[PDB]
């Protein structure tokens, strides 16, 4: 989808990459290889530092929930 | 390769050179391009080099030697090159395992030195992979 507009239009690739890049580099992970060939499963590895930054960007999202006015702090990743 | 002394260095050593170095640099130099074809920066590969203490101090094991003392330049690269990042070297050593000279290892122990069984060295160079030194070799 898009992907023989982003063979041709210099002002659309220039919004996959400055996309898929930064995937790239927060959460290892680029929707380029995504939409070319839709994979069935994907597997995030966390190698060095990049890696072990990666990681814990992926632990620092929270999924609060409302009970009560609480705002409750909730860890989106439970098998992180 | 035994019985191999400086003047009797040629083809078999000459190979066997090749078996030990330049292709497990060539295996490393190998995955590389795989690694970052893909695109793959973090999952990096540990690789075990099997060295020695023997430098040239045992007798005529032939270009033994020089074969596994040029391995630990495998640190003045990872540091120094680009494919940190998909291969991270965690030396070892060949201690004194027996199995593969098997005669004498009883008389060393006398020492005060260990000698491992093939299974005893196993465990070692295995707990080389422990989740705990896989971190510590990544950043070093």
């Amino acid at each position: 989808m898009g992907m023989d507009l982003y063979k041709t239009s210099k002002a659309a690739q220039d919004v996959w990459n400055r996309a898929d890049n930064h995937f790239k580099d927060t959460y290892g992970f680029s929707i380029l290889d995504i939409v070319i060939n839709n994979p069935v499963n994907l597997t995030i590895h966390f190698g060095g530092e990049k890696g072990k930054r990666i990681r814990e960007n992926y632990s620092a999202m929270i999924f609060e929930t409302i009970v009560d006015g609480k705002l409750k702090t909730e860890k989106i990743f439970k098998e992180i | 390769e035994q019985g191999i002394e400086l003047e009797h260095i040629d083809s078999k050593s000459e190979f066997a050179h090749r078996i030990m170095l330049t292709n497990i640099l060539r295996m490393m130099g190998c995955v590389k391009k795989q690694k970052s074809a893909r695109g793959i920066e973090t999952r990096p590969a540990q690789v075990i080099l099997p060295m020695s203490p023997n430098h040239g101090t045992f007798g005529g094991d032939g270009m033994y030697s020089e074969s596994k003392l040029s391995l630990e330049t495998l640190f003045n690269r990872w540091h120094s090159e680009s494919w940190a990042n998909q291969l991270t070297v965690c030396g070892a050593i060949i201690g004194w395992t027996r199995g593969t000279n098997n005669i004498i290892a009883e008389g060393i122990e006398k020492m005060g030195v260990r000698t491992f069984s093939q299974k005893e060295m196993a465990f070692n160079l295995l707990g080389l992979l422990t989740p705990e030194v896989v971190e510590l070799c990544q950043k070093s």
